C-alpha cells in the first residue's frame, strides 16, 4: 500500500 | 509494537493540514498510543475481574479512563468514547460497519490487540470502538499542541522536542504521560 | 499558584515579540490571583442566597458586576458569557483549546475553586465563565503593558510598565491599585 | 516609581 512518509528532520 | 502511524498521520492533517511530522517524531507519537492502550487495557481487564465479567465491553474501558485520565481531558476522552459506541451500534445486528463510529483509528485493528492481549475471556465489539475514540482524542490534543509549537518555532514539521514541550506545558497531559509508564 | 504558562500564551497573541521580566510575571500572577479570589469569595457569598450550595455561573456573573469597574464588567461579562454558551453548544469540538476558544485553561480553574471549599459543589459553567474573565482581564492588562514598554524603548515588559499602565487606565487602577 | 533607570534592573537584556 501507499505508507506516507515522515524521514528525518532538523 | 503495533503502528498506528498511518493513522496518526491522518489525525496531523485534520489538526494542522499544511504540518509535517518527522520519522522520530512519529516513533514518538506511536510509542505513546501503545502506551495508553495498555494502560487502559490492563486497568479495564481488572475491572472486569474483580466485577466478575467474561467480557470487556465499552463499560470497563469507560471506567478505565476515569481512572487514569485527569480533568477536561476525561471529560473529553469519555465523552469521545460514548459518542462512537452509540454511532457504531446500529440496531440492526451483523450489519454493523466500522465507518459507523465517525473515527480515524482503526476499530478492527484495536479489536485484534485487545483479543490478543488475553485481557478477559471475550472482548465486546463496543470495547475497541471505545478505545479507538480515546486514543484518537488524545492524540488529536497531542498533535495540536505539538503542531501550534512547531508553528510558533517557524517551523513546518513536528520534531521530538516539540512533542515533549507540548506535553510538558499541559497539566493534564504532563499527568497522564506520567501514568502510562513506570 | 502560578498562572505564568497562560500569561505568556496571552502575551503571545497581543503582543508577538515582547517579552516579560520575571519580577513583572510575578506581578501579573499575583494580579490574576487577587481578582480570582475576590470574585469567588463574592460567588461564594452569594451562594449562601440560594437553595443549592453551589457555585454556578450565575454567582461568578454577579460577583463580576459588584466587582470590576466600569466597562470592564460589561467585556468580562460578555466574555464569560460567551465562553460559557461555546463551552455548552451541542457541536462538540474536537480539543480542549477549541471547546472554548480560550487560553486560560477550564480544569485549572475548576480545581482552585473546589480547593477553596466556596461551596459545596462547582457548577459546570463556573470555572469556564470564571477562566474567560481572568483572560480577558490578563489580556487587557498586557496589551497595554506591552504598549508602555514600547513606548520606552524596551522589548520586553518589566515592572514600571506594568505599574504605569495600571496606574494611567482609572478602571483597572480601581481593580487592582492596591495589590502588593 | 521611576520611569527610567536601571535602580532594579533585571537580567536577561
Ligand atoms: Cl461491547
Ligand atoms: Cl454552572
Amino acid at each position: 500500500e501507499g505508507y506516507q512518509d515522515y524521514e528525518p528532520e532538523a | 509494537k503495533e503502528s498506528y502511524a498511518i493513522y496518526v498521520y491522518k489525525v496531523l492533517k485534520q489538526v494542522h493540514p499544511d504540518t509535517g511530522i518527522s520519522s522520530k517524531a512519529m516513533s514518538i507519537m506511536n510509542s505513546f498510543v501503545n502506551d495508553v492502550f495498555e494502560r487502559i487495557a490492563g486497568e479495564a481487564s481488572r475491572l472486569a475481574h474483580y466485577n466478575k465479567r467474561s467480557t470487556i465491553t465499552s463499560r470497563e474501558i469507560q471506567t478505565a479512563v476515569r481512572l487514569l485520565l485527569p480533568g477536561e481531558l476525561a471529560k473529553h476522552a469519555v465523552s469521545e468514547g460514548t459518542k462512537a459506541v452509540t454511532k457504531y451500534t446500529s440496531a440492526k445486528k451483523a450489519k454493523t460497519r466500522s465507518s459507523r463510529a465517525g473515527l480515524q483509528f482503526p476499530v478492527g485493528r484495536v479489536h485484534r490487540l485487545l483479543r490478543k492481549g488475553n485481557y478477559a475471556e471475550r472482548v465486546g465489539a463496543g470495547a475497541p470502538v471505545y478505545l479507538a475514540a480515546v486514543l484518537e482524542y488524545l492524540t488529536a490534543e497531542i498533535l495540536e499542541l505539538a503542531g501550534n509549537a512547531a508553528r510558533d518555532n517557524k517551523k513546518t514539521r513536528i520534531i521530538p522536542r516539540h512533542l515533549q514541550l507540548a506535553v510538558r506545558n499541559d497539566e493534564e497531559l504532563n499527568k497522564l504521560l506520567g501514568g502510562v509508564t513506570i
